[PDB]
């Protein structure tokens, strides 16, 4: 016989362990593989797909109305139109997105975000917007002269319907945490704001109000770490017909 | 140049002058079933141009209150032309689809349609424990309307539906969308009367608007099956 | 292009740009493509050699951890007068009962994997004598096999069914079930009806039926009663995954379907998935000093 | 360590680093360009 | 000593495990092998042997009478003679067959079936039959004009006593299940029907009624999966003299 | 021809046929051969490359799983006044007592294999004190050896008999018995009489006699009584099998014989093995829509 | 893994893929033909 | 039947080809318009949108 | 199976033992190392400072 | 002995005998001398 001794951790059930285990059905032959469209092998492939931000998360926006922002012609120059909180851990416009829902299974994240806005006014509508990213440290900017000091794209409406604002990874640490403390220096990303650069200008027979759809995705420099249970789902009771699986 | 497109299949052709490229779902193209993936051993019928052609469904009216529309494949085509006759006479079917969605308006109109092909779009019912019934699911050529497009009638979300193969129709930009669908199933063939591989969904995320005089703005759906195979010839279920 | 990716992409330095006809921040969402705008195109960058690994987001790692799929409590007692799980239970195998695993699996349309099963058993004295070291039998009863009707029915003789016999003082019992769909992948979602008639179940592919797990205490009852609780964990391994999906937002209602109601108010109400802020100009956690 | 006769008994396969996100991000028939406008 | 730890599944008795175990009789020498006729090594060799279908599973067919179908001369053209349900899981003509009894130890099956019919009328009897297989999806056909649209063999009686109808494997999935839900799309095979193609025609001194024996076997493309206890046998009590083995 | 078969046969494409004198669907059952008609001869086929493995129907896999062969309960108590298994039992070894294994084995005429034996023991308090960790002794007593008459008889000193000593808290005790027939194979059926006179037993080959399994508790009795149940499982391994047989249809009656009665009514009545339908034209589960 | 001295102690032999079903399906002295009638 | 779906745009015109689909090599200019040697079938225009 | 026996000291927790142990977070990637001033590798470097 | 897939699971690394105490004892820009006075 082989002399042995048992270590600490002998006989434990760790749910993340990786062993071989006894096959219950000997000589079983699985069904041959078939090619299926759309194999995914890394979840970073999913978060690179852009998906709609719920920017209009306001009362009296109902259902689909929460996925669009309405823009109107203004009579004052350089007005603020909207802002977007960037805290993916807290319940804001980014949470119910592809990048949002996958990232919330993880605790740490790094890398750049892409926001794309599609203008959905009429062909006859014209205008210029400025989209600004503000690295953290102070309050969200409320005036265009303050916001234009950050990273920004000036957007002219035209044949190409969409601009991207890249939100570059500007961080002291390698990672940020999905922290319920949104003001923590390990978690805060700063702000996105949109101002009128010129104005929304439309003719009489175009609709006077126009909508933006905003999208977000991760870039291919994006990385996630430390898997956790996602706070997006829970249960209190058993589901219906779950008891019946025992009857 | 990516704005003009002609699709020709059998005796049918579509031209568009205002496309926005087109989608090939998951980068795939339809193919016939190869011998190393076959199950059923009878020699399949391959009708080609009799089935592999555009069928145009009844157009729907885009109104300010529209929640969106859906059509299930193969169900929406199961009673149309020689495609329908072959599905009625055969136990097994396989095909791809080329979907072309059409909606023109004026340069004074605005609005955006999400055009998305959803694989295995298993519907939920709202506010009940009872599963959707047969007549809720099986709609044929008319298709259905969304109850709650914001959760895609399945408790998920519209915002994330861009993970599925899609284009947009943005009336500013384009008047048509095109999606090419491969065979999308866990089995190599299926019984076409009891399982739908694909749901076409058309959802007005930005509502139709103008201040010109109103006209009816229809949305029109043309679907061509691609590489139709049928196995298990018998009498028509019909 | 398909390529081997082990780390996040590096950043190259970029200069000033001023080229006519070149406009990399403009895009067309209507094609259905995602934006191809790079950071080097949007801002002036530095060179960054990026070492961050991508292994933790592998579909294998994302899914291959053990999750609770079944929990049952029954009385271990003399059942001659009970109405009840009489020293054994039968479970119709499903993955829809526990929402954390259910939501993870439902991020995908088709899944192919083998299942590692762990069985954890616990016992308490009914309202103390110490805890007995019971022997249990778990028997897999496939489709169309006969399930046991009694703790001591002859079905438990298990001539061809897989059974595992295990003690409460042992480590949890562990077996692997092979990938056993009659198709090449499980159908996580199924837009179809199970039967050739119209009355069959919606939403469940018949191809995915596993069978029944029947679990008994092997011991004769004792003079006093106990409650036994059995927990089954499933870990996918050797995983393939196809066609990722919008995640579940609304609370689940049922194990039979995708039926939805939502919470009374946001977050995850049918009308509002994200909680409300006062306006599109309101920054909810704004830094003020 | 695997002394079992069936290969499905094995430990998990965590070494598959192949990606192709373009099937989800760029299923367009004509590939996008950086140096040219999309439409 | 070797440092070790125990995994989950340590000390379990799995009835399908495959280990070496301690020999109770050391240095025992087994009896030399001898060649015996009829070695079987795969159970698929057994199911390839044809065996009689109990097609006449009707009341007032008693014993051996259930293994034959009687054919009479008809005065109406193209009449249905009999049908055969194909659900091997449910209690029909196929169940108590070699292919039937072996397959019921398994849960999944694939591949083609062969049916052979032997005509057992007199030498002077003549006739033509049509044997039809209908792939599933609708009702069993009741008229020859409907049945002849499926896979069929027209059978002329003659010197060769027997025809085979091949039932080809026509299935969407790689396998079918032995499902007690016979209408399940994972289990239903469809139907076999027999009609008069011409008529049974006999002279006055031949018997006016003649019998078919039907047989079934698996072909060599046939495959079985997922072993189970067969529902064909059970016990309630101990057997007689079983207690006496302890006395 | 004997050949190595690992997967089901492939299907070749076939054309139209119209040849005089060639008639592959016609057969002659009277030869005793099975039909040689191929699908490529009966219908037009496609080419199918068939990957389905045949390993699960190997006779080794079909038979080599552990089945219950013996179950005995006895009282562990002070037996000075009992009439009874007085802290030990003797079992005359047989395979005919439990129908699931019996029916599987009886699909064959001759079998040669080694037997893996597992002994599972369970204890309950007689009508609670906790469960004791008893030591048990199983002793193989071959033909013509003396069996123990008492729990503490000197037969248990086991100078030459194989004994295994095992605890209740241990895993089940496991040994292999070699193939031990005095012939090259066991006679699963025996159309003969055991003795040279006429009065000997029908139906049991004397060549197949194993012997007795004697099992005692080794401990002295406790002040209180317990019931001990012993379960013996047998797994054939290194199996050879010859001349397959019609399976058992009728319920078994006895361990001594193949005597038969059947159920009162179909299925598995003597007069009707398959359940009745209304007519040969009735389709019992007909699809109607 | 087998450290026992008797070879009958070993684990099961699941690798014997030889078949000859013709001894049960075709024990006829003159073998059947496909291209010719049986009788 | 054979059809072209026509989107109005910068290019002002579509062609519908009427292909020669005939059992015989020729058709006759027959005053019997319903004759199987003369009838060509029909062209129709519908609103697509 | 391998025949084994357990020695004295089996199952003890010695606080100075040196074994590998089961990783709780599979496929985790630690933060890349960075050069930091003042790495100490032996405590005898500290006591040499006055 | 390490059969775990992650290298952080390993036993401790007790073999790093590199020292440089001069970064703590002599961080002076001009190194000290034995044969000459410090100032
Ligand atoms: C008693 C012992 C010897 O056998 C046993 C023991 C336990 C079990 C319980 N298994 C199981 C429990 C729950 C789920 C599964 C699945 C499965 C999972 C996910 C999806 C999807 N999407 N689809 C199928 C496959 C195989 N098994 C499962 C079965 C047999
Ligand atoms: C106490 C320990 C050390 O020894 C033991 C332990 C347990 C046993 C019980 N064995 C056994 C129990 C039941 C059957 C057998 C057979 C057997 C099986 C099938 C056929 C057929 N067809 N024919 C023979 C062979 C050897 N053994 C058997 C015997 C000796």
């Amino acid at each position: 016989g082989v002399p042995t001794y048992l270590l600490p951790g002998s006989g434990q059930f760790l749910t993340t362990d990786d062993h071989s285990s006894a096959p219950a059905l000997p000589c079983f032959n699985p069904t041959p593989e078939m090619h299926i469209p759309g194999q995914v092998r890394n979840m970073l492939e999913v978060v690179q797909v852009e998906s709609m931000m719920e920017i209009n998360n306001t009362e009296s926006a109902v259902g689909m109305e929460r996925l669009k922002v309405d823009i109107s012609a203004l009579t004052d120059v350089d007005q603020l139109l909207f802002n977007i909180p960037l805290d993916i851990q807290l319940d804001g416009p980014l949470r119910n997105t592809l990048v949002g829902n996958i990232s919330r299974y993880y605790t740490h994240w790094s890398g750049s975000l892409e926001m794309t806005f599609m203008f959905c006014g009429s062909f006859m509508a014209a205008g210029k917007l400025i989209l600004c990213y503000t690295p953290p440290g102070g309050s969200c900017p409320t005036t265009r002269e303050t916001a234009m000091l950050g990273t920004h794209i000036v957007w002219d409406f035209g044949l190409q319907s969409s601009v991207t604002l890249i939100i570059p990874w500007i961080s002291g640490s390698h990672y940020r945490m999905f922290n319920n403390d949104a003001k923590s220096t390990n978690a805060n990303v700063g702000y996105v704001t949109c101002f009128m650069q010129t104005n929304l200008i439309v003719p009489s027979e175009s609709s006077d109000t126009c909508s933006l759809i905003g999208f977000i995705a991760a870039k291919d420099d994006f990385s996630l770490r430390l898997m956790r249970d996602s706070p997006d789902i829970g249960q209190l009771d058993h589901l219906h017909a779950a008891e019946a699986a025992y009857q | 140049s990516d704005r003009v497109l002609q699709l020709k299949l059998g005796n049918s052709a579509i031209v568009t002058q205002e496309a926005a490229n087109y989608c090939c779902a998951y980068g795939e193209w339809p193919n016939y079933l190869p011998d190393h993936e076959a199950v059923a051993i009878d020699k399949p019928t391959q009708p080609e141009t009799a089935t592999d052609r555009f069928y145009t469904l009844k157009s729907v009216k885009w109104e300010t209150g529209s929640t969106g529309w859906w059509w299930k494949l193969p169900d929406a085509l199961n009673n149309i032309g020689m495609f329908g006759q072959n599905v009625q006479h055969h136990y097994l079917y396989r095909s791809g689809f080329l979907i072309h969605v059409q909606c023109n308006a004026t340069k004074f109109h605005q609005g955006a349609l999400l055009v998305v092909a959803i694989p295995e779009h298993q519907r939920g019912a709202h506010n009940t424990n009872t599963s959707p019934g047969f007549d809720d699911i099986m709609k044929g050529e008319e298709g259905g309307t969304f109850n709650h497009p914001y959760v895609l009638d399945d408790g998920t979300s519209l915002a994330c539906a861009t993970i599925f193969p899609h284009q947009w129709i943005n009336l500013r930009t384009n008047n048509s969308a095109t999606i090419v669908l491969p065979w999308m199933n866990a089995a190599p063939m299926d019984f076409p009367l009891r399982h739908n591989q694909w749901t076409l969904a058309i959802i007005p995320v930005v509502p139709l608007g103008t201040r010109t005089t109103s006209s009816m703005v229809p949305i029109t759906v043309s679907i061509a099956p691609m590489c139709c195979e049928f196995n298990g010839l018998r009498h028509a279920i019909t | 292009i398909e390529s081997i990716i082990k780390t996040a992409t590096d950043t190259v330095k970029s200069e000033i740009n001023a080229e006519l006809g070149v406009v990399p921040s403009l895009n067309a969402v209507e094609t259905g493509a995602t934006s191809n705008t790079e950071p080097e195109e949007a801002i002036q960058t530095r060179t960054v050699i990026n070492q961050h690994g991508v292994s933790e987001t592998l579909v294998e790692n994302f899914l291959s951890r053990a999750a609770l799929v079944s929990k049952r409590s029954f009385e271990y007692k003399d059942h001659t007068s009970s109405t009840a799980d009489k020293n054994f239970f039968k479970w119709t195998i499903n993955t829809r009962s526990f929402v954390q695993l259910r939501r993870k699996l439902e991020l995908f349309t088709y899944l192919r994997f083998d299942a590692e099963i762990t069985i954890l058993t616990t016992v308490a004295v009914n309202g103390y004598v110490g805890l007995p070291d019971l022997t249990l039998q778990a028997m897999f009863v496939p489709t169309g096999a006969l399930t046991p009707e009694k703790q001591d029915s002859f079905h438990w003789q298990s001539g061809s069914n897989a059974s595992v016999f295990f003690k409460i003082s042992d480590p949890p019992a562990r077996i692997t079930i092979p990938f056993m769909c009659i198709n090449s992948a499980y159908s996580v979602f199924y837009d179809g009806f199970a039967g050739f008639e119209k009355n069959g179940l919606y939403g469940i592919n018949p191809a995915d039926t596993i069978g029944n797990l029947c679990v008994r205490i092997v011991n004769e009852h004792q003079p006093v009663g106990f409650t036994v609780t059995v927990r089954v964990y499933m870990k996918p391994k050797h995983i393939k995954a196809w066609a990722p999906r919008p995640p579940r937002t609304l609370p689940y209602m049922s194990i039979a379907n995708a039926n939805y109601k939502g919470k009374e108010r946001a977050p995850n109400a049918l009308s509002a998935i994200i909680g409300n802020r006062d306006s599109v100009k309101t920054m909810p956690h704004n830094i003020v000093n | 360590i695997n002394f079992y006769k069936d290969s499905y008994a094995a430990s998990a396969s965590k070494q598959d680093f192949s990606q192709d996100p373009s099937k989800f991000t760029e299923p367009v028939v004509e590939g996008l360009k950086a140096g040219a406008p999309v439409l």
